[PDB]
């Protein structure tokens, strides 16, 4: 898994390509900038004063309206998994039963 | 040097005129969004093994590709993607020209940030009409952005005069791509979003902005000339994978673009082609709070540091990158030996070397500070590569004065030593035959039976077998029956008989043949048959019917030709059955089937005809009972010997049988059977010596090869170690022919040293005590990529040529005619004098020559003496003594040069030598022996004007001739003995040529009898 | 004449703006092979006289020579261009030579050797440097004089006395001229200086001829006249290249030599306006008579 | 017919004692080559990752490390941690008594 390269591509397939979707995409790091310094010391201390780190991405408020979109990060991660299993599902020397 | 790979800076250069950029113009974006052939705003790269295009590169007209490429939904081949992004972008075109007109906005200004969104708003399908009226630009460049218009946090987001942007997509995958070595990098440019970026105005407000954003990745700038402003860059944990061993993150694989770029500038640089940038690095600025030393960000920092100051590298980079290169570079940049260069990054300030031939701090003003009290004891010009050849080529060292060891020297060469591997061995001897023949005279004299040599009774030893058989595996042919045929007819057909005047034999003989091996792959039958019918000897008369006899033919019988059996006479026989397959190895009864077989063939000669034997075993039965029968009943005789193995047989022919005659054996027959018998005494003596065939070798033998492997870090002045052992080989192998390689061995810059040993280079090796050393620039100048060869015993392949092989002969009689403990003089020593491989090791030398030697002076186990003095003059050898004077090739070459003649010449000459303290003397003459003959291409003749002109060489001398010599020999002592010597006809020379390892193409070698029989030497002693 | 005499390279050689100006002229040069031109040039004059000794000429057909500084990288037969065509005989104004060897530090078929220090080899009829005395060479006039010295020393005990030799000689200073009148000049019978031009530089190519004979024979006033005229149009004509713009620039109307565009557009056949025939008459006051092309798309 | 119904392997490669099935080469010579070719570099990238060249310039093996690295590499079988036992000690069997 660290190296890819060790995963055969022709004899490890759906292995080879998920490791290849997890090393593509999966969440990562952002920050908010909350808080504020002046009356308040900041409590953190590893990070910069201040400052909020999260394990997904944001984007602010496009509109105060919100209406439904699929250009995002975690209805793109859903796509890739059912993408996978719509291969694995295709690829016929795994399953002959169904 | 070596930072932690090595580099080759010895000066350091750098682009100094600048190009000042041009900015936008509407007109220019309709240009290059129109994808002319001529422009276009992507360029594909290529494979460097098929050449498909396996990525594309794109700029300027197009960023915003920073979503997903499934979002997208490209093809997947080149041509079927460019024309769909050619008529996507006509499509936007004629959106853009809607909502703009040309006419008005023919010179307007725009944001790049807006067009390049735009053109990804419009890939992506994201609703771009927000975004299209903020396309023209207002009066400043960022205010624009900082008041929105429509806030898109996909594109673009504001964080107060700070604008945060997400650059994305330099290059773009193709489907083929599938990180092959040789496939071209990608430095992560194609994820979704490598990196962020953070336009703004200054570098205070922005880093008032770094106090509270977060710097855990690091981050980069630029310095020198931004794309849109001055801002940052900021990478994210995304990390390159195309690197087989390496995982490098987002901000590594920027920065080692970067400074590869960097290096690929600093080569560039010719101080009259003006970049777009003055430099490239980025200069982290922040992070080196956070990580710290011993970091792989930390280092390449360091290397962007030398870059910038404008440092280049030992390999020669490519011009189009692969993987494989840039997984090799990485592998010697993580390595040891972390610095010897004065120069540390910070973060207060970049720094530039006080000596820098840079001038970007004068150029652009903020962030670029000249340093002072740092310097660089290094210089200013600029640096090119070689050209490499495939082939390997050949070296010759030079010697210097000082000295350590010989057993430093083979400390040195055990330790480098890569002795044990097998080479190719070739073949000794190439070429055809010699004519080795003598005729019965009548008049000549006479000898018994019991005079005559023998076979030697050390025949049928191991040592001798191994000996025949290295010679016949070794030598090359093509049918050798087909050779000793051809020859044995060409010999046969030549006098006449003294009862008939006309000659031997005619056209049309009814031929018989016995002993037909008829196996030569094709052509079941001896290969003369053929073409002796059909004339093509074109010395012989055609025959009329041939017969082939003998146990193993394919179209005659199969009859014991021991056992006489009685069949159709005919009027020429020729037997070709040896007597070792019948036989039972034994001499007596070899000689009894000798017995046999001639009787048979006797009895079935068809009487005044002739027939022809071969002999492999003579003994005193055979010889006495040939002379005691066949001599008396024969008419006349021949015996011959073509040589192509080192074998004792011979090739005995009669002449009119059945006609009784008073003959017998003669002197002449004699002489040739003893120089016969002695001349494969000498040759299984040459042969007993030398190694086998398919053998290893590891410096155990006195003859053989040998070679070593070092690597050479760059141009730098390499270790005292390296060099006695380069030295110590040189002294090993004694100024001999040696080839050398420069490849990268695995990843690594390797040097062989490729020659082979001698014992005249053993002896060369005992006679100094020291060995000298030498001058490593000759091999640390070179930076040109030399591809080995598979290791050969034998260099040359054609053969030796006739003047190699005259001095051969000349070394030959040299070192035979001198001996041990002795007082010399070399007369024209020439560049590297031989006589120092051809004495022993414990005689010394007062040798001298017109042309001066680089011979390692001192250091010696007994003395040596060289000087130059323009050696045809007087008062120095009252000065120097010596015992016998060596005198080689210099006479006609001392003559030619003073164009004077070869009586002058040589009465100055023995005048200086009656000054001498010589008793004996040996010098190469230049006097005519037999009836000039005007060698075609090699020796002309003139009789007037008295001059030769060697062709090959392009030389031309007089000749001398023998009693005029005698007269100027006499008129100086009249107390002298002179002998001639003469021609080397029993090859004794042929040991100091074989075991030099160098192939002989007889051609070559007859043409040096013929060659040697026109200047000769002579041996005179003072007293006789 | 004499040695003191003589003008030489002027002092601001090492300038930025005089490597500028030769990178300038050696880059927007167009050529072949350099080294091509310049051996066929220095044959073809090489080849013409005779000598007072002989009545024949200099040199003849099969001469053995060698060849010094191979740089054996020209895209394909790796070794200077004129060996095989002069081989051949293709220049059709020189003798074909019987054998040719190459050497120097760069060559594909012979073998590399320091020719500065010198090792001894064959000795041949003619011998020909083309080695230069930079790359090995440290950026010093006083290393570039001692290259020259020891090049020419071996060149000279390497030449098989009666013969001739070429020399190129790109920094030549008080102590070579000097050393070659002290020295050469005695022991040479005559001698050739020759310069064909294709870069901006200040060598020329120095032939000897009768090597290690005997002559009173110093410098004389047309080799002066020849040696002025040469490093006064190396002074002229590196004045020319000093004033002209890069290679790869863009031009903005800034310097006084250069291009210039204008772009208007041209509504039907209609009097257009008295703006742009100010325009169009300043860019022909700006140009001066010279040529000029229009279009019209 | 002069076909290749049949390959010779020798010194650097021996650990195939497992199944064909587990291993999967294919039918033709050519598939077959090229394919041993490409898992030997991956292997060859592999190995001089964990070991440079310089300073293993001209250092021992075991053999059987060797071929059984190369077996199980074919094999997909965990060769990691027979991998740092390639350069062998002072003698040639006590690495292999000592596991
Ligand atoms: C080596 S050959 C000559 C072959 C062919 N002439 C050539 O020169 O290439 C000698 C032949 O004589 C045959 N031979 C030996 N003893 C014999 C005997 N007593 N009678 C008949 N043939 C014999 C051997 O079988 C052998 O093939
Ligand atoms: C640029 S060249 C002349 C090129 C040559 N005319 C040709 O036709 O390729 C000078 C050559 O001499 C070599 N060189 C410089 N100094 C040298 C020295 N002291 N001994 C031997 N070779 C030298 C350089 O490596 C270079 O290849």
């Amino acid at each position: 898994f660290m190296n890819i390269q060790l995963i055969s591509p022709i004899d490890a397939p759906i292995l080879r390509q998920w490791a290849e979707i997890i090393h593509r995409y999966w969440p990562n790091p952002s920050q908010i900038r909350y808080g504020t310094p002046n009356v308040f010391g900041s409590a953190n201390l590893f990070t910069p004063p201040e400052v909020l780190l999260l394990p997904i991405d944001h984007q602010p408020a496009n509109v105060t309206t919100p209406t439904l979109d699929f250009t995002n990060e975690l209805t793109n991660w859903r796509a890739r998994v059912c993408e996978l299993m719509k291969n694995l599902v295709d690829n016929q020397r795994y399953q002959p039963g169904w | 040097a070596n930072v932690w790979g090595v580099r080759l800076a010895d000066s350091l250069s750098s682009p100094t005129i600048e190009t000042r950029t041009r900015h936008y113009t509407l007109h220019d974006f309709y240009s290059d969004l129109d994808a002319s052939v001529g422009k276009e705003p992507w360029r594909p790269l290529r494979n460097q093994r098929t050449n498909e295009i396996v990525a594309v590169q794109l700029f300027r007209p197009l960023q915003g590709l920073v979503f997903d490429t499934q979002l997208y939904g490209f093809p997947g081949t080149f041509s079927q993607w460019e024309q769909f992004m050619k008529e996507k972008l006509r499509v936007l075109k004629y959106e853009v020209l809607r909502i703009y007109p040309i006419s008005t906005y023919n010179h307007d200004r725009v944001n790049v940030f807006v067009a390049n969104a735009l053109v990804g708003a419009f890939l992506s399908n994201q609703a771009f009409y927000d975004l299209l009226p903020l396309l023209i630009v207002n009066d400043t460049m960022i205010s624009d952005l900082l008041g929105t218009g429509a806030a898109l946090s996909q594109f673009f987001q504001s964080h107060g005069e700070v604008l945060e942007v997400a650059a994305g997509r330099k290059y773009l995958q193709m489907n083929n791509y599938s990180n092959d070595d040789d496939d071209p990098p990608l430095f992560a440019k194609d994820l979704s979003d490598y990196a962020k970026a953070f336009y703004s105005d200054t570098y205070e407000v922005l880093d008032r902005f770094f106090w509270t954003h977060d710097s855990s990745a690091g981050v980069l700038v630029h310095y020198d000339k931004p794309t849109n402003g001055n801002h940052y860059i900021l990478g994210t944990l995304t990390q390159m994978v195309s690197a087989p061993p390496h995982i490098i993150n987002a901000t590594d694989a920027l920065l080692l673009e970067s400074c590869l770029e960097q290096f690929a500038a600093n080569v560039r640089a010719r101080s009259a082609q003006p970049v777009t940038r003055l430099d490239q690095c980025y200069h982290l600025r922040w992070g080196a709070q956070y990580v710290g030393e011993d970091s792989l960000t930390y280092r390449l920092g360091v290397l962007s540091l030398l870059a910038t100051n404008g440092y280049q590298l030992a390999r020669p980079i490519p011009k189009q990158l692969t993987n494989r290169w840039l997984s090799s570079f990485v592998s010697q940049v993580v390595s040891d030996g972390i610095n010897e260069t004065p120069l540390w990054p910070q973060e207060r300030y970049v720094q530039i070397a006080y000596d820098s031939p840079s001038v970007v701090d004068g150029a652009t003003q903020y962030g670029y500070v000249r340093r002072n009290q740092l310097r660089l004891g290094m210089r200013i010009s600029a640096l090119q590569s070689l050209s490499d050849t495939p082939a390997p080529v050949q070296w010759l060292p030079q010697y210097t004065i000082d000295q350590v060891a010989v057993d430093e020297g083979d400390a040195m060469v055990s330790q480098l030593t890569q002795l044990p591997l097998r080479p190719d061995y070739g073949s000794i001897w190439i070429g055809e035959a010699l004519s080795y023949y003598v005729d019965y005279n009548r008049s000549h004299r006479v000898v018994l039976s019991s005079e005559l040599p023998q076979l030697p009774d050390t025949y049928f030893d191991g040592d001798e077998q191994y000996g025949r058989s290295l010679f016949s595996l070794a030598r090359k042919v093509g049918d050798r029956s087909l050779v000793k045929d051809t020859a044995v007819l060409k010999h046969a057909y030549q006098a006449i008989d003294p009862n008939t005047g006309k000659e031997y034999l005619r056209a049309g003989q009814s031929v018989a043949y016995f002993g037909a091996s008829a196996g030569h792959s094709g052509a079941d039958q001896p290969l003369v048959i053929e073409p002796w019918m059909q004339g093509k000897i074109s010395g012989v008369p055609p025959p009329s019917s041939v017969r082939q006899f003998g146990y193993d033919v394919a179209k005659g019988a199969i009859v014991d030709l021991a056992r006489p059996f009685p069949s159709g006479d005919y009027q020429f026989v020729y037997s070709d059955v040896d007597q070792v397959v019948d036989g039972h190895d034994d001499l007596s009864i070899s000689s009894g089937l000798v017995e046999s077989l001639l009787d048979s063939c006797v009895h079935a000669t068809a009487p005044g005809g002739s027939f022809v034997m071969k002999i492999n075993f003579p003994t005193r039965t055979v010889w006495h009972y040939i002379e005691q029968k066949i001599l008396p009943n024969v008419t006349s005789y021949m015996l011959i010997k073509p040589f192509v193995t080192n074998n004792v047989e011979v090739f005995f022919v009669a002449f009119g049988v059945h006609q009784q005659s008073a003959l017998t054996w003669t002197s002449g027959v004699y002489f040739f059977l003893v120089d016969h018998f002695y001349r494969y005494e000498t040759l299984s003596a040459i042969s007993r010596q030398l190694p086998s065939f398919g053998y290893v070798d590891d410096g155990s033998s006195v003859t053989g090869i040998e070679i070593i492997s070092i690597e050479n870090p760059g141009f730098s002045n390499m270790t005292q170690a390296a060099r006695v052992g380069i030295s110590g080989l040189c002294a090993n192998v004694g100024n001999a022919r040696k080839s050398i390689a420069i490849y990268e061995s695995h990843g690594a810059r390797v040097l062989t040293i490729t020659s082979r040993r001698s014992p005249a280079s053993a002896r060369r090796k005992a006679r100094l005590r020291y060995l000298p050393l030498i001058d490593p620039r000759s091999l640390e100048v070179q930076a040109r990529t030399i591809l080995p060869s598979n290791p050969v015993l034998f260099d040359n392949i054609n053969g030796a040529s006739p003047h190699v092989c005259l001095t051969m002969m000349y070394n030959f009689e040299v070192s035979s005619a001198v001996y041990d403990g002795d007082v010399v003089l070399d007369l024209g020593t020439g560049p590297e004098a031989k006589i120092l491989e051809l004495i022993p090791s414990t005689s010394p030398v007062t040798c001298v020559d017109i042309r001066p030697t680089a011979q390692p002076n001192g250091c010696w186990n007994v003395r040596t003496t060289f000087l130059e003095l323009d050696y045809l003059s007087d008062g120095w050898i009252t000065g120097v003594r010596g015992d016998i004077v060596t005198c080689m090739l210099s006479l006609g070459a001392a003559a030619a040069g003073k164009s004077m003649t070869f009586d002058a010449a040589f009465q100055q000459l023995v005048r200086v030598l009656t000054r001498s303290t010589a008793n004996v003397l040996l010098i190469q003459v230049n006097c005519p022996t037999d009836v000039i003959r005007t060698i075609k291409g090699y020796l002309e003749i003139d009789q007037t004007n008295k001059r030769y002109k060697f062709p090959k060489f392009g030389r031309d001398e007089p000749y001398s001739d023998m009693d005029s010599l005698e007269r100027i020999c006499r008129a100086a002592w009249p107390n002298c003995s002179i002998t001639w010597v003469p021609l080397s006809y029993d090859l004794r020379w042929t040991k100091l040529a074989l075991l030099e390892s160098t192939t002989l193409s007889s051609a070559s070698v007859r043409i040096a009898e013929l060659m040697y029989k026109y200047m000769p030497i002579m041996r005179i002693d003072i007293h006789g």
